[PDB]
């Protein structure tokens, strides 16, 4: 999850199944067999594109063998990586929640030549990998029509929406606890007496330290513009109260 | 099946050659008429001057040969061929970095009873546009798009707009950068007669916020020390450490704006 | 000479078949001996927990429609044989980083007169795995290596080891890594019943002379001095700038293990 | 014309099968003579120990089956073909970082009267050798070449050498790295038999002129204040920025150092 690029990258197993009606015969005529493998390159197969690509294949292409059943039924699963782009908003930058998402659709047949049903409304999560930084709280796919701009047919497409929180420990133990730590040292100056000669070294060193930590906090989040982030918005009051 | 009757007869290799161009008449023109569609905005990179954009291109022109009596076939009027197995003119990029010429996914294409064909492949597009910096972070870019053909020229296709906006309605927020308008344009040149490209400028501004709250701030509150010295009285001794770090942390944010920005 | 009759008679298109498998006596399985030989330890790249090697893995199956007498020809007992066009059994890796799941070359496969088939391409492979950092940098990493089968299962192929560890007469030593262990382990779900994979597991201890000469002495002679300030004396004024400099110099290197480190 | 019939006679499929090996008599071998000639030595790259290199390399064979009966085809002594449909012998990399293992052109290759067979294809190579760093920057530096062959072993393809040093004259000089020596010899392994290659050594030595400015000069002129803190008398208030300093520009300096070398 690139949050600099704003993108998404995933290892996903896209499972399709369909009928057609050219590709059955009888299993007591060919001496009980029930289910070939054919490869992919030689029968029909659906286009399936992802409409919301950022650097992405934009269809699969690793063209796995193909389950074909006697009454027609075929089904296919061949993996893919995918590049999707999502939109990030980052407020709460210690403890964020992200709502990142994919639209999967037919590329040039309408709703009265193909159709797609989702099967199970969860995202199967039966052999995930566990990435330690980030978990996966929801997985939903909703079923949505749209009518386009080209084409009076209306086109059906599924949208799926990952909801993923950060474990926030990394950042807590190594970002704020010394942001905060040097920042109980702003207010101290007052009280050191003044034929020392040695205030402004303390209140030089607390702003150029500020500095440097508004400078390395601007490399992790976006470049947007409807938000701020809130360790920002105290990092430049507390640059404004030391000048 | 009267689908597949009519997709065995449509390409035939025997009658149908794709290397050829469908002309008549002695030498008419083909027109073949492009707009483009936007689907988002992708990045804008300052540092190397590539914008890359996701884009959508609906190409239309005129066959001959691909034609049937709909009643023959039991009415149909709009079958769908395999893209790349028929001829197709080749209109690409032109300004591009990294050599990715063609289109990126060579999808089906829609005939009609006409000869009509409409296509519409999606691709992403990496052009390599000029970056204004004066007015750094306030400044308004200005990026160039330009289609030509690939193996021909202007007496045998023809290229002409279709609308004389690039569309918009099915596109997402760019959020960082926003968009004021689109033109494109027709460029014949008179002098050549060889030479004919459609060309789409995107006149994109930058958000201003955020280099604002992390650049332009830090800066000001840095250069607000440079008239101070003076007003400290010298039997401290401590002017030469205020004004060392003041000149220090100056040097730091002027190679930070020149890492930001292009070197041109 | 008599070797080019001997391949023209063994993949005869209507003698051969591709597509299918060599199962008969009632959906017989086949078996699928394989095993691995490393070639190099390329990288481990903890930043984004993820390890590049270099290696062979060496088929064996055994392929009944391949036979002939040798007397016939030449006593020939052994010929090579394009690998595209025999059959094959899909094994790829299951956890793969960058989507690259097959092997690289399609090496030749060569074919004795039993129809016993050896056959060892080459790859490089880009696993992830779980980076177990908490005695940085003496640590003792435990990366996976999965293999199954890809279009096939259980009841049609069957996937067997030779020997219990890899083969390690070709590694050359690396340089920063270096291995202890190499065990191969076959997994099978008793709930399931239709899941073969063959893991093998590589235990990585790391050489830590390199880290502990740039990360762990000049650490210790920093925090050396944190103590310091009090036995200094308040009459000269010194104790801002012994005091501030330890912090600073602190938290320089708590960026340093920040930016190597990754961020589980 | 008589060319144009001679290459319709000579590459026709049903007379040449392009992948077996050109023997006649109960398996005789076949010998491969190869020789290198540089061009120029782009890098060494020291962070990752990878050598790019500019090389082509000269093989020459001698096949049986390639034969013309010279005064037939009207005194043709001397045709070319293309090397895709021809028989090749694998000659490969074989110590390759990031794995590309062919020649990069494929080029044509001279077919004589005999079957003598003359082949030059061009190459860059990233070759992997060891870096050695205890007399940086003056040390002398050595990246070996294994050329092995594919597919095949010491039974079938017999690789003999034809000048101990490798060639040189069309060598454009590398700024940095000169070369004192080059020589090539031949490896066959005892007690295996079935391993031949043929290694290349690279004797190179840095010229030390621009590591030594900037990289040993600010590190004496920076450590030659390490014995000057006692010379302070103590009244002036001045020790503590002195030591502290010196002691924070050594450990840049300890960090830049490792950086450039590797971490071996
Ligand atoms: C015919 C040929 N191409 C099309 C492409 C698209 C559509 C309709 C088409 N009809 C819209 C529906 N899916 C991708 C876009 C948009
Ligand atoms: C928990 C949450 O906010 N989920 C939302 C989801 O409801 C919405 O459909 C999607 C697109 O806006 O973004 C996310
Ligand atoms: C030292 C250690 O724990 N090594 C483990 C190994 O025992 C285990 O079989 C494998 C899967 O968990 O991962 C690794
Ligand atoms: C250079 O390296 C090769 C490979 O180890 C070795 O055979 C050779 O003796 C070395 N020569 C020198 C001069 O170091």
């Amino acid at each position: 999850v690139d949050e600099k690029n704003q993108m998404m990258t995933t290892n996903v197993w896209v499972k399709q199944e369909w009928h057609d009606y050219k590709l059955r015969w009888d299993p007591a005529d060919y001496e009980n067999v029930t289910s070939i493998r054919i490869p992919s390159e030689l029968i029909w197969r659906p286009d399936i594109v992802l409409y919301n690509n950022a650097d992405g294949d934009f269809a699969v292409t690793h063209l796995t063998k193909a389950h074909l059943f006697h009454d027609g039924r075929v089904q296919w699963t061949p993996p893919a990586i995918y590049k999707s782009s999502c939109s990030i908003d980052v407020t709460f930058f210690p403890f964020d929640q992200q709502n990142c998402t994919m639209k999967f659709g037919s590329w040039t047949y309408d709703k009265a030549k193909i159709d797609l049903v989702n099967m199970h409304s969860r995202v199967d999560q039966l052999d995930f990998w566990e990435s330690g930084e980030w978990v996966i709280v929801d997985a939903v796919g909703t079923y949505n029509t749209r009518k386009y701009e080209c084409c009076a047919e209306i086109y059906p497409d599924i949208t799926y929406a990952f909801v993923i929180r950060r474990l926030p420990l990394f950042y807590t133990i190594n970002l704020i606890i010394p942001c905060l730590l040097i920042s109980c040292l702003t207010v101290l100056v007052f009280y050191l007496p003044s034929e020392c000669g040695e205030k402004i070294t303390l209140c030089i060193s607390v702003l150029l330290s500020l500095t440097v930590f508004l400078l390395l906090i601007t490399e992790i989040i976006p470049s947007t513009s409807l938000v701020i982030p809130l360790i920002g918005e105290y990092l430049l009051f507390t640059m404004i109260f030391v000048t | 099946d009267t689908e597949e009757r009519l997709v065995e007869h449509l390409l035939d290799p025997s009658r149908y050659n794709k290397l050829i161009r469908p002309a008549t008449n002695g030498s008419e023109l083909v027109t073949v008429q492009l707009m483009v569609s936007l689907a988002q905005l992708i990045s804008v990179h300052e540092r190397e001057q590539i914008m890359t954009t996701n884009v959508w291109l609906t190409q239309e022109w005129e066959d001959y040969r691909l034609t049937w009596k709909p009643e023959e076939f039991d009415n149909m009027k709009k079958v769908r061929l395999p893209s790349k197995h028929i001829w197709l003119p080749d209109v690409v990029l032109y300004n591009n970095a990294d050599g990715m010429y063609e289109v990126s996914f060579y999808s089906n294409a829609v005939v009609s009873y006409d000869g009509s064909i409409f296509w519409l492949p999606p691709a992403i597009y990496k052009s390599a546009c000029k970056i204004e910096v004066k007015h750094f972070p306030f400044d308004q870019q200005n990026c160039t798009m330009k289609f030509r053909s690939w193996t021909y020229d202007r007496t045998e296709i023809d290229l002409v707009l279709k609308s004389e906006v690039a569309s918009l309605d099915d596109f997402t927020p760019s959020g960082e950068w926003d968009i004021v308008a689109l033109p494109g344009r027709r460029n014949e040149n008179p002098d050549d007669s060889t030479y004919v490209d459609i060309t789409y400028d995107f006149i994109i501004r930058r958000k201003p916020l955020f280099y604002t709250i992390n650049l332009i701030i830090p800066c000001v509150l840095i250069t607000s020390l440079a008239i101070l010295v003076f007003y400290l009285p010298s039997d401290c001794g401590e002017k030469m450490t205020l004004c060392i770090s003041v000149l220090l942390a100056l040097t730091v944010f002027l190679l930070l704006i020149s890492k930001i920005v292009p070197p041109t």
